[PDB]
């Protein structure tokens, strides 16, 4: 990156989690076993992300024989940056100038996690790993 | 703590 | 936070120290140690940042003798992006859509920051900084 950003752990792999549990949403409950699989993430971070999300109310437990996990809310009700929000947790007054720069940054980046929901995400995901005929692409 | 820049 | 985004003592210090030079660009070169005292940053930490900023051709040092560091180009010259950009530094495909949802979050920040220049910092810092007959608020 040419400004730096850096992408914490939880950030990525709670995104990449709750995508992946997305994908499954209209098949049903998918084991943790299978997302560290599919999303090359290791279990035992998986499963302390998952009850993060359980608790707030993003994911639930099924206890079928395909027991295991699925979203608690749709896909198109799940915006990136409400998964964001449950993983993130003498005096004197002078305004810095600086600081309301980087509250310039923070809000970009809200807007943009706001503007991005599971189901745009699963979208965009059916569109870029396609396959056709090669006469239809333009 | 769940992105930063630089 | 809500993001929990968090800036890096290098680019805060560096935007910061890079703010004090050009709210003192018209009156000339400024010590390295009054730059600190002002910003509350310590001295050896902001050597070494000037001394990148100075390679990168975004601040000069002059002799003189009430001598000191200027910037080296005029602040409307200077986007806080650039800033931000001199200080940072088998196989098989498999395109993931997370990744690009993070690609989407960069480039708003690339725009946010390419879009202020220190000229503006000026601008906001005189208008947000200021005081007035109590009838024109
Ligand atoms: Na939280
Ligand atoms: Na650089």
């Amino acid at each position: 990156g040419a400004m730096g950003l850096k992408v914490s752990t939880k950030g990525h792999y709670g995104v990449q989690a709750m995508f992946d549990l997305a994908q499954h949403f209209g098949e049903g409950p998918v084991s943790l076993k299978s997302i560290a699989e599919r999303q090359g993430l290791s279990e035992p971070y998986l499963e302390q992300l998952i009850a993060v999300l359980r608790k707030a109310g993003l994911v639930k437990s099924v206890r079928g024989a395909q027991g295991g996990y699925i979203l608690a809310r749709e896909p198109r009700d799940i915006k990136v940056g409400d998964i964001i929000r449950v993983l993130e947790g003498s005096l004197k007054f002078d305004f810095s100038v600086t600081k309301s720069v980087w509250e310039k940054v923070k809000k970009s980046i809200e807007e943009v996690l706001d503007s991005i929901t599971l189901a745009d995400m699963l979208k965009d995901a059916e569109e870029a790993q396609m396959a056709q005929g090669y006469m239809y692409y333009i | 703590a769940a992105a930063a820049a630089a």
